[PDB]
């Protein structure tokens, strides 16, 4: 849900999925 | 002083300052190391070495001053002197400035309209040069080589002169007449088109006329005298032990002075050409090289491949003078150390070592140990302090009494980076910092360390009392959010009280008041979770401003109201009774400041942290191995999702699906998997905790910790839990961004070797990514401080209607932010009618409270058109009104507040939060909410099937629900399937949009770097330049052609596409300005050209504010308004007006144009100038402060040759100088100064 | 490093963000105290007086 | 120890101007210029003078007033 | 507190006398940005006062 | 000796620092037992065996 980035929650990659 | 100027320097200029000639390239004697005679050091050009004694030792003391002994030459008096006096060496040839002649620009280059490489060809001593030809077979001014000049001097022994190097270049300055040529290019620009013709004219003329306006003389670009520094700004001082320490400027004024020497004796010793040229350009490669270096070789000091430091690089850059010293310097009364909690501390004060105390306060102690006849003088204070006598201690007590200081965070995104606190005396070496200040600070008390400033005048311990005050600044300007709020263990203990579980003891029992249930508690008869219901007397002032207490039983906890006795007065108990986690302890504080205000909200906080520590303690609130409860079901999902690959794999391998396909096929399944995973274990933990009520089972919302934890918002959220008890997702490299391999692992059970090293791949970009950024948010909040500084707020009223229409930002089915939201705060343009049209809902301009905006939001309103700081009606600054409310406080903007560096701040405070990359992953519509239909701007038929389909491109997508408001936004194609139309009623979610599929940055903050630099996109969109119906060109000749068809009156505009580009336009459909012919991004420019400045103005705000968005971030329009009003203050003239294609100030053209409009007269009329930060605080009245900030040499070059002046007027030069700046404080004051000047 | 006996609880906010509370006990003991040695010399050189 | 400035801001429109004037009093004070219209109560010179703008019995105007009128009382000893 | 020679010495004569009031004078950093502009074929002064 | 923050746990992963208390509190039980065995002084047989 927000770029983390690390794993992808619902548009981008993020820090926690 | 008033003022500082900038101009040329003529040679008799140039030996006025110098009190006399360096001859020699000596320092000092090195056996004696006094300063030789005509030497560097010499004391008799500059003076004296010690205070008050001359050189020979002759005249020593006071007695005698103004004497020059005829000893020495020397004359006896301070040293400091030797700071201030300057000297001079006679160049025995002419030599050019490097930055007349290197800097873009070129001064000599277009004074003469030569070129920059021929003036360099000239000076190397490779070409000669003709100088005033009269009736000549050549020019007055051209080139020729040596076998050209050899037979050339037979033609014309006299009347033909031409020379070779610095004195040519000079002679053709000098015999230069500006006025006579001057007064050719004039008419050079009016009859001959061809803007060729006018690519240089047009500045070549200015540059002319501003070199006449300034009064200095052209001859002077080349140094005939070199100036040279004084001794003791290029000390030879002796660095111990032993070695001598020297300044580059040494080593490179004594390079020139060699060479001047070398071609005066060479001179007079009559040697032929090629070794004397040789050494004119040896001496001219010296100057340049002392002037600023490394523009053509880079000389360099002696045993070191470093180059020697010249002057030039003394100036500019971070390092050097400008930004490192003059806008900041190291500070006296000040100290460093690391902070630690004390939470005891009110909101208002800090704890403070004492050792730091007495180091900081040591001229206060002193002063007032010989106040008290403690202390015979200021010595016997100083040593009784060096003691440690124990007299002092209770002196040092007396003296911080009611003394703020600054306690400042090593990193100042913002002005909260700095805040005064009540110093509070304390043992140890660690300073105590309050917990709510910890989210203001950004610090963490994982070792930070943050440093401490005392006030030393009265006016500044005020200003620590009234401005900085930690009590003083709770909300934050960027937004109104209040930024000191509870952090992790207030919340904590504040949920844990305000919970409940069936079959507490005592549950259901009554009680006489909150006393009894606290009574009760800590006697261990009742827990704090019972469901009990007691009487509380909550207060509620009404109907006059009269408070009325009520009394009353309600439905709480035992918790709950042992929580009521710390909420004020004036609160209704609504906000106690739920489960009070952080989001809305946020909430209850926010409200308890906009009812009752700034003294009971500091005293309500400090409570919910005093209460919430010890409560958080006592609850114990521990995590053990167990608390991590993973789902029995687990072991299934994985097992079944990992078969489910095992039939795409077989898919490929056949060749039923391609490598792409099977990829995303198999990383869909495992995403859904782990979806149902964490859905697995959120669904254990959540209704987790069941238990017997009354006797029997029922199951309620779990205890858990780490549940709670997550729950109330102190600590990590869902997506950690789903990582901590189940799969923790899949990974992702920097890029190729999503492995087919999950995790199956969950961090209780322990990762193998594989997957943790599959995890460092998205691990390292993250942390990677947030050292980078740290380099470049500070470049992008720099440019942003630098383009708004002297914005000040500087009038009461603008008094103009335009201001900028706000409608709630609803993007597709549901809104992104509210109405109010945008609106509060801020003034409306014009009067708010009722939605029954001709009534008055608000008067013509007001401040929206709180108020206003529930009012409205009771009314069916999503329109409020409201002022804006962009359209104003203000000259050099921005009026109270336009601007709006904003600060701590929530009042109207003062008057004098400094607002474009707080809103710079607020855009770069968040700077930090936002990331370096996107990296994004993902037809009919379909209408969710009950409503009412209504089309915007649509033209559109009937056809075969009887319904309706769009004939227009642009077809908004509104609903009128049974309330009125517009929460639908929907954009729909050429030729949509419409089953209502325009004003019909829909069912929840009747479908009338239909089409077809085809008929056939970074970004982050990059992104936010671009857009505030207007920067044109990759491949733009074009736009239209008038309505009419579009034409076509005459075949595909490069990229083709395009011919404008503009309706009635003049239709001659035109314009260019390549046919490679698709085009959207329809072909004989009328098309305003405006419109997308060509799909793409678009670019501020054409916005703001074809649509208008506030249309480009709510797009970058728009734009902007996606980013922003995106990542939590939240900030007021306002802000970002301002920072577009700054970018867009430039225009440029199109008819001439009444006086004189020119670039000038929006102010400035309207003082000059509408006065005299005013007068009867023409008007002149000017076109909206985009540009980007930087190029905007590019330009700027204020050399110095343009000067400061980027390219030292450029600015300061051109405002020499234009003899430019300035009067410091702001901010940054204020700070350079040392004085109030004009804003708050020194607002007041240069209000009352500047008032009886000029006048 | 020492072997120490850690709780893992909130105490009066004395460990609010990553703040850390330790027993006097700890101190008493010296099992932290760490010794460590500072060279500084006093350099006699000629100078012109 | 004031800790909030509010009241004081109240009865003057600035929040900058609070200080200008605070500080005057303040001058008056600390130097050897005048006595205070409050009980000290210990506290400093700054915290008087915002106790003194508190009460309404200080600001510009009176400031003014009082200096204004001292100029006319060192008029009248050249008898 | 930083620049100002005589500015520091006033200061803290009148913190030791039990004044706190500031005398600002110059920054010597500007004057030495003078002296370094005017060691070019630069001229910068200042006006009446 | 030390109380540390719950808090710190969940919002990190650094899950090692409750396990490698958890063992440890065992790894430290096994000595209480060797001591009390030897502040005892029953004999090598228990202290063997345990
Ligand atoms: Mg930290
Ligand atoms: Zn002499
Ligand atoms: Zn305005």
């Amino acid at each position: 849900g927000t770029p983390g980035f690390q794993t992808p929650d619902a548009r981008v990659i993020s820090r926690f999925g | 002083f008033d003022a500082i100027k900038i101009a040329l320097a003529s040679p008799d200029m140039i030996r006025s300052w110098s009190f006399g000639e360096v001859k020699k390239p000596e320092t000092i004697n090195y056996r004696t190391f006094k300063p030789e005679r005509d030497g560097l050091f010499c004391a008799r050009i500059f003076g004296p070495v010690k205070d008050y004694e001359c050189l020979c030792g002759k005249y020593k003391r006071l007695k005698h001053r103004g004497v020059i002994c005829e000893k020495c030459g020397v004359e006896v008096t301070q040293t400091k002197v030797r700071r201030e006096r300057m000297g001079h060496i006679e160049l025995a040839s002419p030599t050019a400035h490097i930055w007349f002649l290197k800097s873009l620009p070129s001064r000599i280059g277009l004074l003469l309209d030569m070129p920059l490489r021929d003036i360099e060809r000239v000076l190397y001593f490779e070409s000669y040069v003709v100088i005033e030809g009269g009736m000549t077979n050549l020019e007055r001014q051209q080139i020729l080589t040596e076998e050209q000049y050899l037979d050339a001097l037979e033609e014309f022994g006299d009347e033909f002169d031409a020379k070779m190097g610095a004195e040519a270049i000079q002679a053709l300055l000098k015999s230069m007449d500006l006025e006579q040529e001057c007064e050719q290019l004039r008419e050079e620009l009016n009859e001959t088109n061809s803007e060729t013709k006018r690519k240089k004219l047009t500045k070549r003329i200015k540059l002319l006329e501003a070199f006449v306006q300034s009064g200095n003389k052209p001859e002077w670009m080349i140094l005939t005298v070199l100036p040279v520094l004084p001794p003791d700004l290029r000390p030879l001082v002796p660095l111990d032990g032993g070695r001598f320490a020297t300044s580059d400027l040494n080593d490179l004024y004594r390079r020139v002075i060699n060479r001047n020497n070398r071609l005066k004796r060479l001179l007079d010793l009559a040697a032929p050409d090629i070794i004397v040229r040789n050494e004119k350009r040896m001496l001219q490669e010296a100057v340049d090289a002392l002037l600023d270096n490394g523009r053509r070789g880079r000389a360099i000091t002696g045993s070191n491949k470093r180059p020697l430091k010249s002057l030039a690089d003394m100036i500019k850059g971070k390092q050097g003078r400008f930004r490192q010293n003059l806008l900041g310097k190291r500070v006296d009364y000040s100290g460093r150390s690391v902070i630690t909690v004390g939470p005891y501390l009110r909101l208002h004060q800090c704890g403070l070592p004492k050792k730091m105390a007495l180091e900081l306060f040591k001229p206060f102690i002193y002063g007032k140990l010989e106040l008290r006849g403690l202390a015979t003088t200021i010595k016997a204070a100083k040593k009784m302090v060096e003691r440690e006598e124990a007299v002092v201690w209770d002196i040092l007590d007396e003296v911080i009494r009611e003394h703020p200081v600054l306690l400042n965070r090593a990193p100042t995104l913002h002005r909260l980076g700095i805040q005064a606190f009540e110093p509070v005396l304390i043992e140890g070496k660690a300073i105590q910092l309050h917990p709510l200040v910890c989210a203001a600070y950004n610090a963490d008390f994982d070792g930070d360390q943050m440093a401490v400033h005392v006030p030393l005048t009265l006016e500044a311990q005020l200003e620590a009392r009234a401005l900085m005050m930690s009590t003083n600044n709770i909300l934050s300007p960027a937004n109104g959010e209040p930024i000191i709020v509870p952090s992790q263990d207030v919340v904590l203990g504040l949920y844990y009280m305000t919970r409940d579980c069936v079959n507490a003891k005592g549950e259901g029992m009554v009680l006489t008041g909150p006393k009894e249930a606290e009574r009760l508690y800590r006697s261990g008869l009742a827990s704090l979770h019972a469901r009990v219901k007691v009487r509380i007397t909550e207060y509620e002032k009404d109907a006059n401003g009269e408070l009325v207490a009520k009394t009353s039983l309600k439905d709480t906890t035992v918790g709950r109201a042992i929580l009521w006795m710390i909420v004020p007065k004036g609160l209704p108990y609504s906000i106690v009774n739920q489960a009070l986690g952080k989001k809305a302890i946020s909430k209850m504080l926010n409200t308890c400041y906009r009812i009752l205000g700034l003294k009971p909200t500091v005293i309500f906080a400090d409570q919910i942290m005093y209460t919430g520590f010890a409560y958080a303690a006592r609850s114990g609130a521990s995590v053990g191995i167990d608390d991590m409860v993973i789902p029995e079901k687990k072991h299934e999902i994985i097992s079944e999702a990992e078969a489910e690959v095992a039939e795409i794999q077989e898919q490929f391998q056949s060749g039923l699906v391609t490598a792409g396909e099977r990829y995303n096929k198999v990383i869909d399944i495992w995403a859904a998997a782990n979806d149902r995973v964490s859905k697995a274990m959120m669904d254990n933990l959540q209704t987790e905790t069941v238990i017997n009520r009354d006797g029997q089972e029922e199951k309620q919302v779990s205890f858990n910790s780490i549940y709670m934890m997550a729950d109330s918002g102190a600590r990590g959220s869902a997506a950690q839990i789903r990582q901590l008890a189940g799969m923790r997702g899949l990974m992702a490299k920097p890029d190729g961004s999503i492995i087919e391999t999950p995790i199956t692992a969950n961090f209780r059970e322990g990762l193998n070797v594989l997957q943790y090293f599959i995890s460092t791949h998205g691990a390292r970009k993250g942390l990677a990514d947030t050292a980078l950024k740290t380099a470049n948010s500070g470049y992008l909040t720099r440019r942003l401080v630098d383009v708004a500084q002297d914005l000040v707020v500087t009038e009461d009223d603008c008094g103009t209607h335009e201001g900028i229409m706000m409608t709630p930002v609803i993007e597709g089915g549901d809104v992104k932010e509210p109405l109010r939201d945008r609106v509060l705060g801020r003034v409306t343009a014009e009067d708010v009618l009722k939605p029954g049209t001709a009534d008055i809902l608000v008067p013509r301009n007001t401040l929206l409270h709180e108020q206003w905006c529930d009012l409205l939001e009771e009314n069916s309103v999503d329109a409020v058109k409201v002022r804006s700081v962009v359209s104003c009606d203000t000259d050099f600054g921005v009026c109270a009104h336009c601007y709006g409310r904003d600060l701590a406080r929530g009042h109207i903007i003062n008057k004098g507040e400094a607002i474009g560096v707080i809103a710079a701040q607020s855009i770069g405070e968040p700077g930090t939060q936002l990331t370096m990359r996107t990296f994004h992953i993902g037809s009919s519509i379909q209408v969710k909410n009950k409503g009412s239909i209504k089309l915007s701007n649509v033209k559109s038929v009937v056809n075969s099937s009887g319904k309706l389909v769009i004939t227009s491109r642009n077809t908004e997508l509104k609903l009128i629900d049974e309330f009125g408001r517009t929460k639908e936004s929907y954009k729909v194609p050429y030729g949509a399937v419409l089953a209502k139309g325009d004003g019909e009623q829909v069912a929840g979610g009747e479908t009338v949009a239909n089409w077809d599929p085809h008929t056939m940055i970074t970004g982050g903050l990059p992104r936010v770097a671009d857009l505030f630099e207007a920067r044109r996109p990759k491949e733009p969109a074009i736009l239209a330049e008038i309505s009419g119906i579009v034409s076509f060109g005459k075949e595909t000749k490069g990229k083709r052609r395009l011919v404008i068809t503009p309706v009635d009156g003049s239709d001659p505009y035109e314009e260019m596409i390549p046919k490679w580009r698709q085009l959207n336009v329809f072909e004989g459909e009328r098309v305003e300005r405006g419109d997308v012919i060509s799909d793409g991004p678009e670019a501020p420019h054409d916005i703001l050209r074809l649509r208008g400045v506030h249309a480009v103005t709510r797009y970058i705000v728009n734009e902007v504010q996606d980013v922003y968005r995106l990542q939590g971030v939240k900030i007021n329009d306002k802000h970002i308004e301002v920072i577009v009003r700054q970018m867009l203050r430039k225009a440029t003239i199109v008819n001439a007006g009444s006086s004189d294609g020119e670039q000038v100030e929006y102010s400035r053209v309207k003082i000059a144009n509408r006065e005299l409009e005013a007068n009867g007269k023409v008007g002149a009329t000017y076109s909206r100038d985009l540009l980007g930060i930087t190029k905007a605080s590019l330009a700027t009245e204020s050399f110095i402060s343009a000067a400061s900030f980027q390219e030292t040499t450029r600015v300061l070059t051109e405002a020499a040759v234009a003899g430019k002046r300035d009067e410091l007027r702001g901010l940054k030069e204020n700070v350079i100088v040392g004085r109030l700046i004009p804003a708050g404080t020194g607002y007041a004051y240069h209000q009352d100064r500047m008032r009886r000047r000029a006048a | 490093g020492q072997n120490m006996r850690v709780a893992f609880m909130p105490w009066n906010g004395y460990n609010f963000e990553d703040s850390i509370l330790v027993s006097e006990r700890v101190v008493q003991e010296d099992r932290f105290t760490t010794i460590h040695i500072q060279e500084l010399a006093c350099v006699s050189r000629d100078t012109k007086l | 120890a004031r800790v909030t400035v509010q009241d004081a801001v109240e009865k003057i429109g600035n929040r900058f101007d609070l200080v200008l004037v605070a500080a005057r009093r303040a001058r008056q004070m600390q130097v050897g210029g005048k006595d205070p219209l409050v009980p000290e109560e210990n506290d400093k010179t700054t915290v008087i003078a915002l106790r003194e703008i508190e009460e309404g019995l200080i600001n510009n105007q009176i400031l003014d007033v009082r200096e204004r009128q001292e100029q006319q009382e060192q008029e009248a000893a050249e008898l | 507190k930083s620049d100002d020679v005589n500015g520091r010495t006033k200061m803290y004569k009148n913190i030791v006398d039990g004044n706190h009031q500031m005398e600002p004078g110059m920054p010597e950093s500007f004057n030495v940005l003078l002296k370094e502009i005017r060691s070019l074929g630069i001229n910068i002064e200042l006006e009446d006062e | 000796d030390i109380v540390l923050n719950p808090l710190g746990v969940p919002s990190r992963m650094n899950i090692g620092q409750i396990l490698e208390t958890h063992l440890g509190m065992a790894a430290k039980g096994i000595g209480d037992k060797i001591n009390a065995m030897l502040k005892q002084q029953q004999e090598v047989a228990k202290l063997r065996e345990f």
